[PDB]
């Protein structure tokens, strides 16, 4: 479940997964989404709204930011950032 | 033991057991809350508060 999203600035639409990859609802879930800044750009972000009420712990359900390229090395993040 | 295994015991599955579990509200009380807004609410931040 990897989309390509990239330019100056947008918005990745929540649970915006009954278009890209159609996945029915009942089993695990999970997506990574990849932004590309203008030449010469680092990038801040901010998140418009927030709710994982599935459950307050992550075992189950989680939203991550990763630095650098998309690998398991460095979790930036799992506020604004 | 021998050189190719080094963790090799008859002892090591099982350290202190003795009484099976936990005896109930031993060391801690089994408190129940309903989620009522001005008296108990869940904590403001989420990710590093599990
Ligand atoms: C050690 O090896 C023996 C023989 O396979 C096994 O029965 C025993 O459970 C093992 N114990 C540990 C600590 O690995």
């Amino acid at each position: 479940c990897q989309f390509e999203l990239s330019g100056a600035d947008g918005i990745v639409r929540s649970s915006q997964v009954e278009q890209e990859e159609k996945t029915k609802p009942g089993q695990a879930v999970d997506c990574i989404w990849t932004i590309k800044a203008t030449p010469k750009a680092k990038i801040y972000l901010r998140f418009l709204d927030y709710q994982m009420e599935h459950s307050n712990e992550c075992k189950r359900n989680f939203v991550a930011v990763y630095d650098g390229s998309s690998a398991i090395e460095n979790l930036k993040a799992k506020n604004d950032v | 033991w021998d050189p190719a295994s080094g963790l090799n015991m008859t002892e090591s599955q099982k350290g202190k057991p003795a009484n099976i579990t936990d005896s109930l509200s031993n060391r801690s009380l089994i408190v129940t809350t309903i989620l009522e807004e001005p008296y108990v609410l869940f904590k403001k931040s989420d990710k590093p508060l599990y």
